[PDB]
């Protein structure tokens, strides 16, 4: 598995805007640096499938491949998932303000966990 | 030439491309299926905010398996409410999501004018 | 006879009885023995503020109607069953018919509301 | 002045629907009648130019001509006013449900006065 | 030719209506001040839920002196943000009601795309 | 110098500089220096429930943006004043720049922010 490849699949394939499917995109570059994981249809709810790929909680500065699973936000009840490319996070889309993808996340600041792979 | 044949058809088309580098709603062929003052909204608030609730406006889901849910989509008889039709239709062979379909008949074609979800209002 | 049908005739000829110049169902503590405990919070704080959303009525879809013909032309169709969620057509008026989808979802023993749809375009 | 007639009067030249003048609706119906209201721009501030014009504030059981004054309610911000027919509230629009106009009013439940001449 | 122009021209004309048994917002010569994207959800809301805040959507009050808005009717040159020209109106020849005309041009004319009062939002 | 023009650029340039992963303005008590009470509380309730209107953020009308270019570009035109009511045009970006019109009213000695619009066609 390649972290970085998985980060730079994401960057290569964002949309100009979201679309509605953070999970997906993220799912797909993970795909691709070699990683299957167990779908789940929500964002928020990625964790165990991340666990059981052979992720880990992750605490502290960001590092390239790293993966934010966000919990809900007002309007957004499925949450929210990224990955970062080594400067910004990257979703579906391409994200400049950071992790939150959105006012009703920084407004509202829901949990969040990064992953890492080893 | 029903309102259920053009919801299984658009979904067909929707989920085909998938694989495509280019998002379906940006695809002009959406408008055989979308009515154009929808295509028009949803156009411009995927550019301003994303969809609504932050998932896929077609497919309620933020991601899903594409092979399962092409091979299984399922939709009922429509039902008329007024001069709108209402399609149920469920995706995947197993937790099956399900919307409604809201169509209207333009000319001799059955357009999408909205898909709601079945979540609770809160 | 315990159909979600049952639950939605049920709901709207209570509820026209309390929409009037002195009472709104909304209102009523009762509003929670047919509606979903998180809609009435949301709708409640909707009301309250913007007010409700689109501008009509949340459970009927208009601003205005008369409230004896509507009580006595309540229509509905048998329910689609999505799943766990009975979505019931009911139609409102004994001439131009407003048209409505109410979701309702098993809660205990009861169907409660848990949403109501217009037939309008994607907004 | 006949009340009556402005009633009949508002009875007749409605609206389909509400199109944001209840108040413009009423006064010239009342006009119609023959009392000329000093003009204001929002319906909840018309109590002071009724009372002028030598209407009194009524308690009870409405009769044909009376006016109501209601105060603002959620999205409502100025207020609304109508004119009673004999059997319905009569503003820009005919009120089949009542004197207040909406749902956000019978929700609310604003302040309202009624008006009477003579 | 101007934005200013435009917002002038259409509301003389749509004060002048105002002793027209139908309201103007009905009459399909609005078309030639209001875009027609405009028109339509303006004509669908007035429909379902009367104006929005319950007033007049064009004067934004709810009640005014015909003859002395149509005699003070008072324009600033058109601000420009972007592509869309922004446009100050008042009315009347005491206490004036301000309005802000937003304005796009369509083909060589300006048309109204929106409206805005001066009330704070709370 | 205590125009409207000077009481934006203040405004916005805290606003983003308190816009982060961290933090949100909206969340801070200094927002009701410079936005009016009544508008905070009702913006506030609209994040804390359906979200901020729109969906995109209430004083920016985007959704995401880059805090860096953002902050070094903000540029605002002279206010165009409707009665006591400041209209000041601001323009964000180095690039195809967010045009909003922010309105503010004299509270005591200072501009206080009472509404933000953007360019959109009637919704």
């Amino acid at each position: 598995y390649k972290g970085i490849s998985a980060a730079n699949y994401a960057a290569s394939n964002i949309e100009p805007n979201s679309v509605g499917r953070c999970a997906e995109y993220v799912r797909k570059a993970i795909e691709w640096g070699g990683i299957s994981l167990q779908r789940t249809r929500s964002a928020k709810d990625y964790g165990p499938s991340l666990l059981a790929a052979g992720f880990h909680e992750a605490i502290g500065s960001p590092m390239k491949g790293d993966v934010i699973v966000i919990q809900p936000a007002p309007g957004h009840p499925h949450g929210h998932m990224a990955i970062y490319d080594g400067s910004h996070w990257i979703s579906d889309f391409k994200q400049l303000h950071g992790f939150y993808p959105g006012p009703a996340y920084r407004s509202a600041k829901p949990a969040y966990k990064t992953y890492r792979y080893h | 030439n029903s309102p259920e044949a053009a919801a299984i058809s658009f979904y067909t088309w929707f989920i085909q491309h998938d694989s495509d580098q280019t998002y379906p709603l940006s695809e002009p062929d959406i408008e055989r299926y979308v009515a154009t003052d929808t295509v028009g909204r949803l156009r411009n608030d995927y550019a301003h905010a994303g969809p609504p609730n932050g998932v896929d406006y077609f497919l309620k889901v933020q991601d899903y398996d594409s092979r399962d849910w092409l091979a299984h989509i399922q939709v009922q008889r429509a039902l008329m409410l007024g001069d709108v039709a209402v399609v149920p239709v469920s995706f995947g062979s197993q937790d099956p999501v399900h919307v409604l379909v809201f169509l209207k008949r333009v000319d001799a074609t059955w357009k999408i004018i909205k898909i709601d979800d079945t979540w609770e209002y809160r």
